RNA sequence: UGGGAGAGGGUGGUGGAAUUCCCGGAGUAGCGGUGAAAUGCGCAGAUACCGGGAGGAACGCCGAUGGCGAAGGCAGCCACCUGGUCCACCCGUGACGCUGAGGCGCGAAAGCGUGGGGAGCAAACCGGAUUAGAUACCCGGGUAGUCCACGCCCUAAACGAUGCGCGCUAGGUCUCUGGGUCUCCUGGGGGCCGAAGCUAACGCGUUAAGCGCGCCGCCUGGGGAGUACGGCCGCAAGGCUGAAACUCAAAGGAAUUGACGGGGGCCCGCACAAGCGGUGGAGCAUGUGGUUUAAUUCGAAGCAACGCGAAGAACCUUAC
């Protein structure tokens, strides 16, 4: 609707979803979808087929904006991450290219039990 | 099968047209060890299909199998307390077992009164595409993808 | 296996205390602003430990980062 | 005197990662969460993404199997103030030493007082699930607290559960840090395996649990009990000290052979799975339970009792 061709998708992989966000070149989305956003509302939006799903319906969803080509970043660690890149690279999209960006702190705040326990 | 991984027992040819895939749905269609029985059911359905078609029976058998095969199915296994239908492809060997079985079952659900007609008139919609076979084959593969999202559960 | 080479038999004559020489230091963080490990870097307890205390050094100055992007996966 | 290594301590600065919140942008219907869910959050536009700001707390990689400290403990980086300690020279004093009741000081976490500060986390607590219940485990929230300053508290599995000092008694191997004529010798630490020896074993073994001397602390069957009383200390919570009556024949340590595990690894069996035909449904035959009976003879009782003893009950048999 606005044509931008070239531009962003990041893949927030997780044990409960995945969430990809297609954006312009810098930074600015243009569509979004998640196992959520397609059929699946539970335990399903987890797994990779969902991510499958989700990755396609977002690539889909930017082709229409006129998208062409897109830089990868991922992040997060979830039962689904690497479904959601091979989606988009046989999406039509052309994958410039993957980068790897999960935050992970330099050791800032007490995690949640869920997650301690960790020496 | 804890230690060998029993062998698939080869059958003898037809005695007709030669054929082992022959013997075999003749087994399945016999009940009661009386493989006589059996055999003619058989041949009068091949005769059945030479008369409404005007095409070798044999080939309207395989074909029909063919259409019957499932190439994908669900099955169960259970992972973190609940059970999971996983879609897995189907080994050849077991698509073959399932065709046969279905055919004669399928078959002896249909209204016709005599057995002949009944496999005859099976094994003919199955080769056109139709039949209450190939739903089950299909209705099998429906099942399968349907739940793909478990896929992943590769078994 | 670590054995690609060791980073400092990969290199000359070099102070360890020199916050400033980027271009080497440089040379001892991994594909990402992490400093490497002994078993990759080739140096000692005592040549590792100051390795640290100058790099770091180097980070707050601007002149070498705290951490990088991976980039494929 | 000359040097060395170090998360040893105190003070003040300062850095980047992340979380939360706020502002702007873009974007749209879900996010989150679980075994599965719901509570919850989102069209007053959340989640995901970019930019800006605020604030508190902690310090990724390097990190080790490492280093430092009397213990408790101590991890960005920089400066200052300061403790301990190791080595070389063989220079000075001239037994000035060891231990150490009481005293004094230090002393993790939680907790207390006064005043700050609160990102994240989280006793209580408010809810959602699970469950037979679930005042729990899982999920969404959340106050004290966690952080700082001053005072308090003085406890711990404060552990090597091993008091301090000194002398003596094979070696191998890895490691940290000095010195050397830098194969490798030397000194001080940290580990492992082991001479002799020791030990109930397990194990310890120049970092003794060996062989010895010095001094301190402490034990003397279990329960009652770290309780009661008393004293001292404390704002409090409580701390230190610490019994008795009554009662038991044990309470314990190490190791052995087993059995067991919702422990691990291998591996079998119509064990499951894959199949094909059946039985719990009908009528009937037969055994049984239960009722009933003058008697309905007796035994068999999960598997491994129930068409079983009975491979022949009309009288006989049968014991009723
Ligand atoms: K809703
Ligand atoms: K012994
Ligand atoms: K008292
Ligand atoms: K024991
Ligand atoms: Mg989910
Ligand atoms: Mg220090
Ligand atoms: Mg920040
Ligand atoms: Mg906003
Ligand atoms: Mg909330
Ligand atoms: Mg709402
Ligand atoms: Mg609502
Ligand atoms: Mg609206
Ligand atoms: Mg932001
Ligand atoms: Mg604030
Ligand atoms: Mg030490
Ligand atoms: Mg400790
Ligand atoms: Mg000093
Ligand atoms: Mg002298
Ligand atoms: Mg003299
Ligand atoms: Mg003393
Ligand atoms: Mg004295
Ligand atoms: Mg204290
Ligand atoms: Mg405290
Ligand atoms: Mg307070
Ligand atoms: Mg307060
Ligand atoms: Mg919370
Ligand atoms: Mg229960
Ligand atoms: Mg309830
Ligand atoms: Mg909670
Ligand atoms: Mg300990
Ligand atoms: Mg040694
Ligand atoms: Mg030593
Ligand atoms: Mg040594
Ligand atoms: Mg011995
Ligand atoms: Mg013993
Ligand atoms: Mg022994
Ligand atoms: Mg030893
Ligand atoms: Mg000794
Ligand atoms: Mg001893
Ligand atoms: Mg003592
Ligand atoms: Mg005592
Ligand atoms: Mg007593
Ligand atoms: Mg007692
Ligand atoms: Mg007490
Ligand atoms: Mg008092
Ligand atoms: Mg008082
Ligand atoms: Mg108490
Ligand atoms: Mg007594
Ligand atoms: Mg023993
Ligand atoms: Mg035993
Ligand atoms: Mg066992
Ligand atoms: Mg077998
Ligand atoms: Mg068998
Ligand atoms: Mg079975
Ligand atoms: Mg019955
Ligand atoms: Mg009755
Ligand atoms: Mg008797
Ligand atoms: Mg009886
Ligand atoms: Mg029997
Ligand atoms: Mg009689």
């Amino acid at each position: 609707k606005r044509q931008v061709a070239s531009g962003r998708a990041y893949i927030h992989a997780s044990y409960n979803n995945t969430i990809v966000t297609i954006t312009d070149p810098d930074g600015n989305p243009i569509t979004w979808s998640s196992g959520g956003v397609i059929g699946y509302k539970g335990s399903r939006k987890g797994t990779p087929y969902a991510a499958q799903l989700a990755a396609l319906d977002a690539a889909k969803k930017a082709m229409a904006y006129g998208m062409q080509s897109v830089d990868v970043i991922v992040r997060g660690t979830g039962a689904g991450r690497e479904q959601a890149i091979r989606a988009l690279q046989a999406s039509g999209l052309q994958v410039k290219s993957i980068v790897d960006d999960t935050p992970v702190p330099h050791n800032g705040c007490r995690p949640k039990k869920k997650f301690r326990k960790a020496s | 099968a804890r230690r060998r991984r029993a062998e698939v027992r080869q059958l003898q040819p037809d005695l007709v047209y030669g054929d082992v895939l022959v013997t075999a749905f003749i087994n399945k269609i016999m009940r009661d060890g009386k493989k006589n029985l059996a055999a003619r059911i058989f041949y009068d359905a091949c005769k059945i299909i030479q008369e409404k078609t005007g095409q070798e029976p044999l080939k309207v058998f395989k074909q029909a199998v063919e259409n019957v095969k499932p190439r994908m199915e669900v099955r169960s296994r259970r992972v973190g307390g609940a059970n999971y239908q996983v879609p897995m492809e189907v080994s050849p060997r077991r698509q073959q077992s399932l065709a046969l079985r279905w055919l004669v079952q399928a078959a002896n659900q249909r209204p016709e009164r005599r057995a002949a007609v009944r496999i005859a008139h099976e094994l003919m919609d199955a080769a056109e595409g139709k039949g209450g076979a190939v739903k089950k084959k299909e209705d099998v593969e429906r099942m399968a993808e349907a739940n793909r999202a478990y896929a992943h559960y590769r078994w | 296996p670590s054995r690609k080479a060791k980073v400092k038999a990969t290199l000359g004559e070099f102070d360890l205390r020199d916050y400033r020489n980027v271009e080497v230091l440089k040379r001892f963080l991994s594909e990402t602003g992490k400093i490497l490990p002994r078993r990759r870097t080739g140096l000692s307890g005592k040549e590792q430990r100051i390795l640290a205390k100058t790099i770091k050094r180097a980070r707050i100055l601007g002149l070498l980062p705290f951490t990088e992007k991976l980039v494929r996966k």
